[PDB]
């Protein structure tokens, strides 16, 4: 899972 | 010319940019170098405007818990300035300091990655403060503005959201310097700046040569929401209406003492919405619910922000100087 290239 | 608006200098600060290296304030000319944007992993949302997406992380090469800036899109130019401004002042006195800077390398979406700030809400937050509380976070503000005008920048988004406060700590840290910009004597300036119920004057009656005086104004309406529990204090529906709601309170003699000074041409929509209003004394706001909050120095410090003037406010240093703060353990 992942938001603008970061994982959560 | 004739028709120009009079010039304004800074009456402090004035010419410290002019004598630092062009590199200090030529954020066009910056270069980043990426961190590792594998170090960081979000672990909650913590705002998001229009400019960001802001989340608390964990930085896995060290287990510290940081906040993450993710920048919606806007000019490279932009992301520099925030970037430089960050650099220059950080250490700085309650200035929120830059930890890192990566980018997603699918989408290029650059991030700030943040010292985290444990802060509590203002809508929640000062309702509960004391006197005494509002005295010494008011103090904290001034050191962290003094500090960036003496370092050459104007911050242009001082309120209640861009500034955060670990109240367990008392630790307060001024964040949001991505509409900050280098104060250079002459420079005129854009006054699509601040927000809405904290922008100066100046920024109403659209005049470009304003300076660190911009960040007193919005500090004053910070002081009185907080004083007389009304948030915001100035409530405009827009830009216009903004310069009206100010009116109501100080009188439009000295407005128009102001635009008289300055030359400023009134767009001419003000003709029908502003007429001419007595100037209300501080007492009108005061009540059972806020009385402990006011004192005469608070009103008199209140009257020497919330100056059309942008050249008659106290500056970051005279307010500190003021009886308001005498009582501040230092
Ligand atoms: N270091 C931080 N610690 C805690 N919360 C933060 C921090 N930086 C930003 N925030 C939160 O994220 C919001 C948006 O960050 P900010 O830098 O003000 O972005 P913008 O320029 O989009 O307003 C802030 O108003 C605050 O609620
Ligand atoms: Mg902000
Ligand atoms: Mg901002």
């Amino acid at each position: 899972c992942r938001l603008y290239g970061f994982k959560w | 010319g004739s028709s120009g608006p009079v010039p304004s200098r800074a009456r402090v600060y004035t010419d410290v940019n002019t004598h630092r290296p062009r590199e200090y304030w030529d954020y066009e000319s910056h270069v980043v170098e990426w961190g590792n944007q594998d170090d960081y992993q979000l672990v909650r949302k913590l705002g998001r405007g229009k400019y960001s997406e802001v989340f608390e992380a964990i930085n896995i090469t060290n287990n510290e818990k940081v906040v993450v800036k993710i920048l919606k899109p806007v000019k490279k130019k932009k992301i520099k300035r925030e970037i430089k401004i960050l650099e220059n002042l950080r250490g700085g006195p309650n200035i929120i300091t830059l930890a890192d800077i990566v980018k997603d390398p699918v989408s290029r979406t650059p991030a700030l990655v943040f010292e985290h700030v444990n802060n509590t809400d203002f809508k929640q937050l000062y309702q509960t403060l004391t006197d005494y509380d509002i005295r010494f976070y008011m103090y904290e503000i001034l050191k962290a503005l003094d500090y960036c005008h003496s370092m050459g920048i104007m911050h242009r988004d001082v309120k209640p959201h861009n500034v955060m406060i670990d109240h367990e700590h008392r630790k307060l840290r001024l964040i949001d310097w991505g509409l900050a910009e280098f104060y250079h004597p002459g420079q005129e300036y854009n006054v699509r700046v601040a927000s809405r119920y904290f922008k100066g004057p100046e920024l109403l009656v659209d005049y470009q040569m304003y300076d660190y005086s911009l960040d007193m104004w919005s500090l004053g309406c910070m002081l009185a929401s907080m004083i007389f529990r009304k948030e915001p204090f100035f409530h405009g529906h827009d830009n216009y209406d903004q310069l009206v709601r100010i009116a109501k309170v100080l009188g439009t003699e000295d407005l128009y003492d102001y635009i008289d000074k300055y030359n400023i041409e009134l767009d001419p929509r003000f003709n029908d919405i502003l007429g001419r209003h007595s100037r209300k004394r501080w007492e009108r706001f005061v009540h059972s619910e806020n009385q402990h909050l006011v004192s005469p120095e608070a009103l008199d410090f209140l009257d020497k922000l919330l100056r059309y003037d942008h050249q008659s406010r106290l500056t970051a240093r005279e307010a500190m100087e003021h009886p308001y703060f005498y009582t501040v353990v230092k």
